[PDB]
This record gives C-alpha cells, structure tokens and sequence, in this order.
C-alpha cells in the first residue's frame, strides 16, 4: 500500500523543486532521470507482491467533497492493470530521459522542457490508477492538455500551433462523449464508482457505452478520428516518442478497457468497436505503406497497432489486448529514438527521398532498427509475437464478422510493408544525403538508452507472458493454417513491398496512378474535412452569427425601434412652431371631446 | 363601446364586423380632427382630404380586424383563447400596412397590433381594471 | 531581461513563505501534543 | 453590520488622505477587511445564519460576499497606474466610486427584504455609469453608457411593481416568511405576467442571448476598474437575485421555463462561435463571460439541487477568471495600444511570464479539472442531462468551441514572431505580476475546498 | 477548530432564538397589514370609521 | 486530553398538526425535517459504502 503511492508521489518533488534554484542550473535533469530510476525500482516491488500470491488493492485515503448521497473521494485502484502499466512507463520513460539529454542538448529552456516532461507522465500515472471516474477525467484530460503544451514546443512556426490545436480539438470531441457517458451514469447508476458501476449495471445499458466508445476513440485516433496523430510528429521527436507512440495514445484504449463487462454485457458495442477498429487499422495503414517522413511512417504504424487492438477489445478479449499494449511501448520507443539519432545525425531530414543508405555509417542504430522492426512485425518467438499472434488467432477462431477479419489481415500484411519500406530507404541503398557527413553515433548515454530497450524488447514477451495467470484460457486445435496465416501474410508483404521496392530501382519514368495519389494524399481526408467545414463555420459565423444575426437584426429589434420612433415623436410633438390659433383650437376640441 | 362588448362570443359576423368599424371610424375622426387642428393643412379641400385619408384608414382596420376575429371564433371555435384575437390583431397591421404601401410599417403594425389585441382579450379573460 | 521576473518571484516566494513557516510549524506541534 | 461600517469608513480616511499616499490606504484597509469578510465564510450546514433584523447571511451569499470584498484591492492595483496624471482631488474622487460601489454590494448580498434588495440591486447602477462614462477611453462609451443603463431598468421597473404587487396580496415581503408561507401561482394569464415581471430584470443583468447586446459594448469602453465589477460581479449578483426569487414560482417554471431554455441552450453555442471570430481581443473576453452565464440561467431553471450547486461554483469561478482575462488584456493595452489582437504577436518571445498567466488563465477558461469552473459546469450538465437526455448533445458543443477560442486568443495575441517595430514594451512592473497572481492563487486553493463555496444546497 | 469555535464564533443557540424572534416579529407585522387593509377597504367603503370620512 | 463529544438534539412535534398559520411550530418542525433529511442522506452514503466495500472484496 505505502510502496505504490510512493511510487507515484515521489514523482511529484522535482516539479516542486522547479522554484528551487537547483532548477535554473544546468544540473536538474540528471536529477529527473536519476528520480525516475528510483522511482522504476521501488515500481517493481509492488508487481512481484503482486506475483507469487496475486494480492490486489484499492486505496481512498481522502473523500474530496461530500455531496448528497454521492460522496466522490481519489481512490487509487491498484489491480492487475494498474500495477503492470506502471513499470512501463517509468521504463520507457526513463530512457527518454536518457535520449532527451542528448537530443536536446544544444537547446535553451531545456530545463522546462524536463519540468513538462514530468508533469505529463504524473498526468499519465492519474490516469491509469484512478478508480474513481472522475479522477479518471481528470488523468484523461490533463494529459490532453500536456499534449498541447509539448506539441507547441517550437511554438515559433505556425505549423507546430496548429498541430497542438489541432490535436486538441480531436481529443475534445471525443471529451464530449466522455462527459455523456459521465453523466449517466451518475443520473442513473449514481455512482461515479467502478465499483458502483460494475455492481448495479447486470442490465443492458443501451446508450452510455457508445459515448464512452466515443471518448475511447478520441485519444486513439479512430478513423474518424485518425488525423491530430500523424500532424502530432511536428513535435520534437522525444516528445512524439514519449506518448504518441505509447503513454498517450494507448489511454484511449485503456479506456475502454477498464470497463470490459459492461461492455459483454452488450453485443453492439464489441460489435462496433470491432467494426471500426479494422477499417481503421486498414485505412491508416494504406497511407503507411507510402510516405516519405520517417516519423509519419512510424506515426501511422502506431494509430494502425492501436487500431489493431481497439479490434481486440472488439472481439471480447480485454486481457491480451491490455497485454499487447505493454510489448508496444518498447517497440515503438525503440523506433523514434532511433529515428531521433538517425535525425539528428543527419542535421535534421525527415525526408526518406534524401535519407541515406546508411547500414554501416550507423550499425548500432541498424541493429536496433531491424530487431525493432522485426519486433513490430511478429517475428514467431521475439516480443511482439506474444501479442500480435495469440491476438489476430483469436479472431480467427472466434465468432464475428468475417470482413473485418479480413481487414485485419490485409492491415497486418501491411505492417511488414511499410516496416521494409523504411529498412529499405533508410540503409541499403547507396547513400544519397548532401555530402560532408556529419555522422556520429557515438555518446554513450544513447547507447545505453537503446541498450536497456533492446533488452525488453527480445526479453520481455517471453517473461511476461509467461509470468502471468492464464486469463486468456487457450485455444489450441483446428486447424493448422490456422497459426500459419499470421506468417504467411508477413512474407507476402516482404516479397511483394521488396520486389516492387526493387522494380523502382529499373528507370522507365511513369507518373502516379490513382490510387498512389489517394494513398499518399493521407486517404485526402485531412484535406477535405478541413478545408470543409472549418470554413462553412468560420463563414457562418460571420457571414450569419457574428454579423447579421447579432450586430444588426438583434439590435434592430429593440434598440433601434424605440430609437428611432422617439425620433419621430420627439419631431411630432415638439414641432418647433407654436402659433396660437394651433393648438388653442385644440385646446377647443379636446373641450369638445372630454 | 357597450354596443360592441355584447359580441356574443363570436356570433354572427356581420354585426360585430360593424362595430369595429363605427370604432375605427371614431378614432379616425378624433385623430384627423387633432391633426387639422395642429397641422393647419391650408386650402381646406386638401383638409378634407386628409380627414377622409384617416378616416377611411381606421375604419377599414376596425372592420377587418372585427371580422377576421369573428371568423377566426366562428372557425377555429376554441373560441375564447386571447390568440383568437390575434390574428387579427395581426392581420389589422396589414391593413394600415396596405395603405401606407410600406413593408416596414406594415410589418411592425402586425406585430405590436397584434400583441396589444391579444393583450385586450386576455384582459376581458381576467377583469384587468386599467382605471 | 531576466531580471523582474526573477525579482518578483524571489519577492513572492518570500513573503508566502515568511509567513508560511511559522504557521506549518504551529500546526505540527499542536499534531504531535495537544 | 459589523464588515458594513469599515467599509464606508475608508470613505473619510480617503479624502483626508495624504495627496500622494492614498493607493497605499485605500489598498492595505481593503485587504484588511477582506480578511474581516472571511470570518462570515463558517455559515451552518442547516439553518440560514442571521443577524439584525435587517439582515441574513445564506450559504449562497457569502462565497460572494467574501468574493466581493476581496475584488477591491485588485481595482486599485489595476488602477493606481492607468491614472497618474489626474489631479489629486479628482483621484480621491475617484476611488470612492469603487468603494461606494463595492458597499452597495456588501449590503445588496445579505439583502433581507427584496424590496430593500432592490432598491439597492439598482442603486447599483450609478457608481459604475459614472466610472464607465468619465473614464472610458474613446467615443464609443458615451453610447455605451445608455446602452448599459436602460437595459437594467427596462428590466428592474416591472420587477419594482411587482414586488410591491405582493406585499400586498400577502403579509410579508421578507425573505424568511415568504420562503416559508410560500404557495403555488398557476397558470391563469395574470400570474404568467407576474412570472415574467419577476424574472426579466434578473435575467437581463445576467445578459440572456437575447438581450445581451449591451454588455460587449460596456466592456468594449469602460476602463479596467470597471470592467473588473461590471463582469465579475453585476452578472453574478443578478444571477443571486434569480436564485432567490424562486422560493416563490413554481409549479408554474415548470411550464414557462422553455422559451428561455431555448435562447439560453442555443445562445450560448451561438455566442460562443461569434467568440471564435472577434477582431479586438477586449471584447472576445466579454462574449466568452456571455457564453458562460448561459449556462447558469439554464442551471438556475431546471431548478434541480446539482443545478444550483453548480449555479454557485460557476457564478465564483467564471468572476475570478474572466476579470483574470480583463486585467491581463489591458496590460498588453496599455503596453502597445493597439487594442486589435493582430497587432500583439509574438509577445511571449519579449517577455514569459505574462505568457504564463496567459496560460493558466485560460487553461481555465476553457475549464480542465479539477478547476471549480470545470466541477461548477460538470455538475449542470448532470442536472440538464436529468432533464431531458438530448440535451448533452449542446453541452458538448459549447465544451468544443469554449476550447477553440480560449486557446485560439492565447496563440494568436502570444506564440509567434514578435512584430518588428513595437519598440514600446518595456519589461513587466512588479504590481502587475503581483496582481494576477492574486487572481489565480485564490481560485487554485479553492478547489482544495469546495464544499465551503457549493452553497446552500 | 476548538480554539477557533470559542475565541470568534458560538452555539447554534443564539441563531436559533435569534431566527425565532425574528420570524415572529416579521410575522406580526405581516398580519398587521392585511388586517389594516382589510380595515381601510371597509371603512372606506362605509365611512363608519372615524378615518375616511370627508 | 482534553475532548470532545457528541451532541444530540431533542425531538419536536412535527409540522403537520401546527396549524396553517404558526411560524414557530412550521420553523421548528421545519428544522427537525430538515436534520432528519441530512442524516437520511448519510445513512445512504453509509449503504453505499458497504457496497462498494462487498465490491472489491470479492476476488
């Protein structure tokens, strides 16, 4: 109980510590990354209290507002989830650390660039501890917010601003569903409790969970949804590693994942999450098959695997789609960073075109690519194995629809595309970056970085999936092709990306067909759904709101009426004159009259 | 004002029809008679004219109006709602809209005639006092 | 310049906290006694 | 009557003043009788407290109450540089006004009778004519002034009779007994013109949608001092009067709410997406307080308990944080004059701080937890979701474009590059550091605390 | 809060009696004016009372 | 040690045989109910407790 509170709270110092004059010096980070060391051994202990004897605990230590009836309190549920996902995070995490020292350290503010760095992560541990609903909402939106303030980082360009808007527009969409679900369940279970909730709710609730699924599809990148994702890379590279490659975005999911029964307790909803997880991991991974950024690429790998496990919660299997979430950090922390060293080798090029082939120029960066990519793709005993195999295995032999499934194996075919796409162009062409060649691997921080992922990266499927109960209880029968598929569909998409790779490489200029145009151009969607409707609102709201519905017709109709018939009373009986005979004569009639 | 209170109901078109128009006639020669009073129209065929201009006016208004209230009543047959007035309220301002030639003026007088009508029969509905 | 900003916070920091000690030690040692 | 007193005292205190000497004065009484007001926070949890026969002091007042008393340094701290050149005479002139008003307040929150809130409700209304109309910058103000006056009282003077028009048809016109004797107005036609002439004052100094037109073009002219009160209080209190008279009504709200539900949950989508397109940033402040009191009025007819608890949270927080936005904007004012947001830029690359206040002000605006403002709106969407199940699909939509526009004024008049000429800025004063901080500090520790500032119910 | 509860504030009592005194007085006057315009319509409406009559 | 303890509150006659017009006995019986309101309330917040208790209780 005392260990996972201190494994949160001790995170919280440093941030106090940014008024202390230890904060202006250069010295600080080195305090950070060292804190969350210490703060990732003390995060072990509670995982193996947990293991042996599978003890699980919740903890309010403090109620925050007494209302009627309901009466709202923090309270730290510690399950499985929420001690597993910890560990991670500080892992992955603390490498970033490592790296930001060194991609950083030319740059000025640095300092606070650190001091977000922390106070995003704390965001992240509110998130996936809380077990009250609302200290979720808070985990969930803070961590919106941090989004914003470490995409703006280079807040001098505009593209940079308009990503972070941009990603917080999504995200608030989907907080519109969030706060639906929010409310209703107050309103009827009256609750705001998981315990609560997942006590009183054996009947069907027809509504809820489809804002929730809403909400669940904002920070996830849904297809609907996809966009903020990819234009989130304008970041610097630490930061994109940091959360839209994992601590982030999983959340959306993770979600949606916290409240597994009440989800069995639907069809629709595993129905239509599977319904639009697939086309999602499908559509998303189209447009990866064909870019150019390295960072675009990875970005659309990372939307297309969440998508791939939002399927996983659609297809009723919440545990291993928790568990592939866990193998997925360490794969995509691998492949920003080095990214980040490729980049900043590099001088900074994203662009594939005019990337090197470097293979040797940076063999440790090459080791650790391939087995990343190895690692992504599904390799039958390396890490990402253990999820992406028994995950795509059980949606073949479960009960659903068919069309999605198949989705999902033109999605995974295309995994393997767009991960031989970037080995391609990034090593083993002849080199064609600017001549000088300012290379340097060397410092060793980074190797270390790169070192401890490698480790869990090849280790850490077996033990863990090993370690675990058996929540998932196996199937293991009919037939064989069955557990083939998953590799076959792979090497389909090496030979047919590698050979049609190599058929670039053979002259014969050609133009693009169609489909290249569409693929590439993101599926248009961003190109279309924002140059539409932003300006049919931002003219709505002048060519109607702003102008005419406010500034002339809703003052003409009280103020001005009034305005000017006094006007014309004011002229009428007050008419200047003043002859007698006039109004003397009157003075006669109203005689006459009275 | 007596003779025009004993509608009844709604009953009867014609008669009550004919009483809006005495009122409207009424007023229209109060208020032709002020404004020749202080507007001093000179060459009194042209002062004639303008009482006849005003007197026409307001007697047209009272008869529509008295007539598409009695209609509304003897059609909708609610009949006793303030809103069975109103149409007629609403429909007066056209009226004076008509012979203004005016969409503006029309438009206004459709609105606050109408609500002032609307406001008349609510009041026959509560025994509002005014004095 | 960094100067004001800094200033303003040393002055800040200063007073809540000039007040600030000896109102968390009174509460202390009223926890730990009475 | 005891926080009452002192603060006409400052009044001869002011004026005998030494000449160069009286900011300092005005400023330490006024935070002095802050901490005086908050003694009155401790209310009880069941009967209403009391005092003179004259007086009461509810839950739901004295949140305000203290609220009030604390805005009045902040004024001054706003003010004590915008003028300068000003005679003396004139300056002490001056302050009083703030003062004056600050104490039509004090005894316009505990009320008792309504006709003696009333009177005082409207008493109101010349202090801050006369700091709107003298000392407004430009032309405009002179219109501004009519504009901000007759709306309150072709609103407030209906209200008058009618509250005469009770004490006459019932004993009392004291809050206490008519909470207590009070007995149901149905239909008819007669009692829905009382209803109407019981709620329209209150619901225009509160602007509604309809009629809110007024309340830009104060905020567009007045100077700081009277922006100050004119957003963060006036509002509220018109609100506070609402909430009171409803101890009368009913059942009839029940039937007459709709109207009113209808250009409050469609003016505030609508007012909020004018706020996404203003031209000069004083005024995006005023309409983005519109787009927040919308949601009090409904909170306040729906008339569930979570709709009033919320109605308070939201009344506090929207005060601290949109004069927040109102001191921070004139600051870049008077640093370039420019007014229209264009011509600000890149304004955090010559100086961050500010940009800080930028951020925590309307990373608060736009309401992310656990701001009191977030829990003040969280807890009437409960109430109106309770109310009718469609109605969330509105709320939702305020919760985007309060976002947008709040994070649009920050990015636009802030990151990017600084314009080249504007040689003008010069490096941040201490007071004015001082007197943000003062704003936000309050409104971060009263969320340790909410369950003194939720109100009666 | 004990120390706070004697050296500023007090029991609930003296609120209580205090809300009691007032809730009567208020009260009487209330009735009061019902009755006195009770007394005036009549009075007026016969002139038997010593205060209308012309 | 020194210390506290609890306060108790006697009861009343409650509103509905004061008659229409008494403040005093509306004012009493009012306070009464409205106690008898708060503490209903709590007792629920107690049930609820014990739910949420049985709750994560079980494994």
């Amino acid at each position: 109980a005392s260990l996972t509170l201190t494994t949160l709270i001790i995170l919280t110092i440093p941030i106090m510590m940014s008024n202390s004059n230890i904060y202006k010096t250069n010295l600080y980070p080195n305090y950070v990354k060292t804190t969350v060391s210490y703060a990732f051994t003390l995060s072990l202990v509670p995982l193996l209290m947990f293991m042996h004897t599978g003890q699980e605990m919740i903890i309010s230590n403090w109620h925050w507002m007494t209302l009627q009836t309901v009466e709202l309190s923090l309270s730290f549920k510690m399950d499985y989830f929420s001690v597993m996902f910890i560990p991670v995070a500080l892992f992955v995490t603390w490498s970033i650390m490592e790296f930001s020292m060194w991609y950083m350290h030319s740059d000025p503010f640095i300092n606070r660039f650190f001091k977000y760095l922390v106070l995003f992560l704390i965001t992240m541990m509110i998130l996936v501890t809380a077990n009250n609903l609302f200290q979720l909402f808070i985990g969930w939106e803070g961590v919106g917010i941090m989004s914003f303030l470490l995409i703006g980082w280079w807040h001098g360009r505009t593209d940079a601003n308009t990503a972070a808007l941009q990603a917080i527009l999504y995200n608030r969409i989907g907080d519109i569903g969030f706060v639906l679900s929010m409310a209703w369940f107050l309103t009827h279970s009256n609750a705001w409790d998981l315990q609560q909730i997942f006590m009183l709710n054996n009947e069907c609730p027809n509504m809820p969970l489809i804002g929730l699924l809403l909400a669940a599809a904002g920070k996830s990148a849904q297809f609907g949804l996809h966009p903020w994702l990819p234009s989130a890379m304008e970041g610097p590279t630490p930061v994109s590693a940091l959360l839209h490659s994992s601590t982030m975005v999983v959340a959306g999911v993770f979600l949606l994942i916290r409240f597994y029964p009440l989800m069995e307790t639907n069809k629709l909803v595993q129905t239509m999450t599977l319904c639009l997880g697939a086309i999602t991991t499908l559509f998303t991974a189209l447009c990866a098959i064909t870019q150019n950024d390295i960072k675009k690429i990875v970005a659309f790998s990372t939307s297309s695997q969440l998508g791939l496990m939002m399927v996983t919660i659609g297809i009723n299997q919440p545990h291993l789609a928790f568990l592939h979430i866990c193998m997925h950090a360490f794969f995509k922390a691998m492949l920003f960073m080095c990214s980040g060293s490729i980049i900043h080798s590099l001088n900074d090029e994203q662009d594939i075109r005019k990337m090197g082939g470097l293979y040797k120029a940076m063999p440790f960066t090459t080791t650790a690519l391939i087995i990343g990519s190895l690692a992504l793709t599904g390799m039958p005993y390396l890490t990402g194995f253990y999820s992406k195999d028994l995950i795509i295995e059980a949606v073949n032999m479960s009960y659903t629809n068919a069309w999605a499934l198949l989705m999902t194996l033109i999605a995974t075919s295309l995994t393997a595309a767009y991960s031989t796409r970037i080995i391609f162009f990034a090593f083993l062409g002849k080199p064609r970056f600017p001549p000088l060649v300012l290379i340097n691997e060397n410092n060793p921080l980074l190797i270390n970085s790169i070192k401890r992922l490698l480790i869990g990266s090849i280790f850490a499927g077996f033990i863990i999936s090993n370690n675990i109960p058996p929540m998932t209880v196996p199937n293991t029968t009919m037939p064989l092709y069955m557990k083939m598929t998953a590799l076959i569909v792979t090497i389909m998409g090496f030979m047919l990306a590698l050979e049609l790779n190599n058929t670039t490489y053979y002259l014969k200029f050609k133009y693009p067909s169609q489909t290249y145009k569409f693929s590439n151009m993101l599926g248009y969607y961003p190109s279309i759904m924002h140059r539409l409707p932003t300006y049919h609102n931002l003219s709505m709201s002048q060519k109607s709101a702003s102008s005419l519905l406010d500034l002339i017709w809703l003052e003409t109709i009280l103020p001005k009426t009034t305005s000017f018939i006094q006007m014309k009373m004011s002229i009428m009986v007050s008419n200047q004159k003043g002859l007698i005979k006039l109004y003397f004569l009157s003075f006669l009639i109203t005689i006459m009259i009275s | 004002l007596h003779k025009y209170s004993d509608i009844p109901e709604g009953t009867e078109c014609h008669r009550k029809a004919y009483a809006s128009t005495s009122i409207g006639g009424a007023t229209g020669l109060i208020v032709s008679a002020y404004s020749i009073a202080l507007k001093p129209p000179a060459s009194f065929l042209e002062g004639v004219a303008r009482t006849g201009r005003y007197t026409f006016t307001s007697a047209a208004i009272g008869a529509i109006f008295g007539l598409t209230s009695c209609i509304s009543a003897q059609v909708r047959e609610k009949p006793d709602d303030p809103l069975n007035y109103f149409i007629g309220g609403c429909a007066g301002g056209l009226t004076l809209g008509a012979r203004t030639r005016s969409y503006g003026i029309g438009a206004a007088a459709c609105a606050y005639m109408g609500l002032t009508a609307a406001l008349v029969k609510m009041g026959q509905l509560e025994g509002w006092q005014v004095f | 310049s960094g100067f004001y900003d800094r200033r303003f916070l040393k002055l800040m920091r200063f007073y809540i906290l000039l007040t600030g000690i000896p109102v968390a030690i009174g509460i202390t040692l009223v926890n730990v006694f009475i | 009557l005891k926080i009452i007193i002192p603060t006409t005292m400052l009044l001869p205190m002011t004026w005998m003043s030494k000449h160069n000497m009286i900011w300092i004065n005005a400023t330490v009484h006024s935070l002095l009788i802050s901490l005086i007001s908050l003694s009155l926070l401790n209310q009880l949890g069941e009967n209403s407290l009391n005092f003179s026969l004259t007086f009461f002091s509810d839950s739901l007042s004295a949140p305000l109450l203290v609220l009030t008393t604390w805005l009045l340094p902040l004024m001054l701290m706003a003010s004590q540089s915008h003028l300068s050149k000003e005679t003396t005479t004139r300056k002490k002139l001056y302050i009083t006004m703030l003062i004056l008003l600050q104490l039509f307040l004090i005894m316009t929150f505990t009320a008792t009778e309504l006709i003696l809130f009333y009177i005082l409700f409207e008493a109101t209304l010349v202090p801050t004519l006369i700091i709107i109309t003298r000392w407004g910058n430009q032309t405009e103000r002179l219109n501004a002034g009519l504009y901000f006056l007759f709306y309150t009282l072709a609103g407030s003077l209906p209200l008058l009779v009618a509250l005469v028009y009770i004490q006459n048809t019932t004993g009392s016109l004291n809050f206490l007994i008519i909470h207590y004797w009070s007995h149901p107005l149905s239909n008819s036609w007669s009692n829905i013109f009382m209803w109407l002439a019981c709620i329209m004052a209150f619901m225009v100094k509160m602007p509604l949608y309809g009629l809110h037109l007024w309340l830009p073009k104060a905020h567009v002219e007045a100077p700081i001092a009277g922006s100050m009160v004119l957003a963060a209080v006036l509002l509220k209190l018109g609100g506070y009067g609402m909430m009171r008279i409803t101890t009368i009504l009913n059942p009839l709200t029940n039937y007459m709410a709709y109207p009113f539900l209808m250009l409050s949950m469609w003016g505030m989508i609508m007012t909020s997406s004018i706020c996404l397109r203003q031209t000069d940033l004083k005024s995006l402040i005023a309409y983005s307080s519109v787009s927040h009191m919308a949601l009090v009025i409904v909170a306040i007819m729906i008339q569930t308990p979570w709709s009033f608890m919320g109605a308070t949270a939201l009344m506090i927080a929207h005060g601290l944080t949109s004069s927040m936005l109102f001191c921070l904007a004139n600051t870049n004012y008077e640093r370039v004059h420019s007014r229209t947001m264009i011509l600000a830029r890149g304004l955090q690359t010559l100086l961050p701080l500010m940009a800080t206040w930028w951020l925590m002000a309307s990373l608060t605006n736009l309401a992310l937890p656990p701001s009191i403002n977030l829990i003040g709106e969280l807890f009437i969407i409960t109430a109106s979701f309770s109310w009718s199940n469609i109605t969330i699909i509105l709320m939702g939509m305020n919760m985007m474009i309060t976002a947008l526009y709040s994070l649009y004024m920050l990015i636009t008049t802030q990151r990017g590059k600084y314009t080249h000429h504007i040689n003008n800025i010069k490096a941040s004063f201490t007071r004015e550091n001082a007197l943000m901080a003062l704003h936000i500090l309050p409104l971060l520790l009263l969320t340790l605390n909410p369950k003194m500032i939720l109100g009666p119910l | 809060s004990r120390w706070i509860a004697r050296t500023f504030y007090d029991g609930p009592e003296k609120n209580y009696e205090k809300t009691m005194a007032i809730l009567q007085i208020e009260a009487e006057k209330a009735e009061l004016r019902l009755k006195e315009l009770e007394v005036r319509r009549l009075m007026r409406a016969r002139g038997d009372g010593p205060w209308y009559q012309y | 040690r020194y210390y506290y303890y609890h306060r108790e509150f006697r009861r009343v006659p409650d509103i509905t045989e004061c008659e229409e017009k008494d403040i005093l006995c509306m004012f009493e019986a009012e306070m009464q109910w409205r106690r008898d309101y708060k503490v209903d309330q709590e007792i629920v917040n107690i049930i609820q407790e014990r739910l949420k208790a049985c709750q994560q209780r079980e494994g």
